């Protein structure tokens, strides 16, 4: 299996700053990395697909980039609705896998 | 528009089979791609498997073949069967379409000797 | 747009098809060569009433919606017109979904008859990608 490692494990931010979260894959997975957000007491919500493809209905402050093995998710000026967990996942190979997650918190 | 919902027992005994149902409203389950995901205590997410258009299924090998995913075209539901549960199956189970844009709300299933 | 071979190889590699679910790069290039001769605007009317669109000849009965095919399921949630573009993005996104089924690349008939069992890596040889 493809192991996906995310960093930092925790990130505190005062609303209005910019942040970027990493996800490194143990093997090259091309562009096959997606990103999700999970707020408390809720279902994961698809934010970015295929490394950098925007998804209708989600704030434009979210953006992703990378390929191969190094991926990042950026948040332009964190809004308080953004705090929660962020997970990356690959679909290049079967079993699909998720990274350990980053917690985003008010500083 | 698509709506998904999990249902089943919230408490199970070790060694039985956990059975879960996902009701879909807003589109026929037939032919589409449908999945199951679980979140363990401690935030780890595990992709469990998916059923696809031909009826073929893909199961995570971490589940060592105790999983079955099945759909019933008439009631417009699809199912999760997980045999021999242990305390390591305690978790939040979600139903979701393959594309990842419609998720059910989740259902906490605890496995305890009770 | 009619793509060059090497030009298609490097594009598909940018779009994450090298080794996607077990199919090497050459598979995709060969498939596109026999399915549409690298022409992004190719269309074929089927005898069943469905049409096949674009560079990977994606079918209107199951995958995209052209608003003219009877048991249309639109499994890729996308108008068929979206696959007739010089940008290959929507075609690749749908193709990635089609191959994630147990039939794999066997959904594409030309690839099936002209590509499977052939040295498919020949299609990306002699290219800077």
């Amino acid at each position: 299996d493809i192991v996906l490692t995310q960093s930092p494990a925790t990130l505190s931010v005062t609303p209005g700053n910019s942040v970027s979260l990493s996800c490194r894959a143990s093997q090259s997975i091309g562009n096959n990395l997606h990103w999700y957000q999970q707020k408390s007491h809720e279902s994961p919500r698809l934010l970015i697909k295929y490394a950098s493809q925007s998804i209708s209905g989600i704030p434009s402050r979210f953006s992703g980039s990378g390929s191969g093995t190094d991926f990042t998710l950026s948040i332009n000026s964190v809004e308080t609705e953004d705090f929660g967990m962020y997970f990356c996942q690959q679909s290049n190979s079967w079993p699909y896998t998720f990274g350990g997650g980053t917690k985003l918190e008010i500083k | 528009d698509v709506q998904l919902q999990e249902s089943g027992p919230s408490l199970v005994k070790p060694s039985q089979t956990l059975s879960l149902t996902c009701s879909v409203t807003g589109d026929s389950i037939t032919s589409a791609y449908w999945s199951w995901i679980r979140k363990f205590p401690g935030n780890r997410l595990e992709y469990m498997g998916y059923v696809s258009y031909s009826g073929s299924t893909y199961y995570n090998p971490s589940l060592k073949s105790r999983i079955s995913i099945t759909r019933d075209t008439s009631k417009n539901q699809y199912y999760l069967d997980l045999n021999s549960v242990t305390t390591e199956d305690t978790a939040t189970y979600y139903c979701a379409n393959w594309d990842g844009d419609y998720w059910g709300q989740g259902t906490l299933v605890t496995v305890s000797a009770a | 747009k009619v793509f060059g071979r090497c030009e298609l190889a490097a594009a598909m590699k940018r779009h994450g098809l090298d080794n996607y679910r077990g199919y090497s790069l050459g598979n995709w290039v060969c498939a596109a060569k026999f399915e549409s001769n690298f022409n992004t605007q190719a269309t074929n009317r089927n005898t069943d009433g469905s049409t096949d669109y674009g560079i990977l000849q994606i079918n209107s009965r199951w995958w995209c919606n052209d608003g003219r095919t009877p048991g249309s399921r639109n499994l890729c949630n996308i108008p068929c017109s979206a696959l007739l573009s010089s940008d290959i993005t929507a075609s690749v996104n749908c193709a990635k979904k089609i191959v994630s089924d147990g039939n794999g690349m066997n959904a594409w008939v030309a690839w099936r008859n002209r590509c499977k069992g052939t040295d498919v890596q020949a299609w990306i040889r002699g290219c800077r990608l």
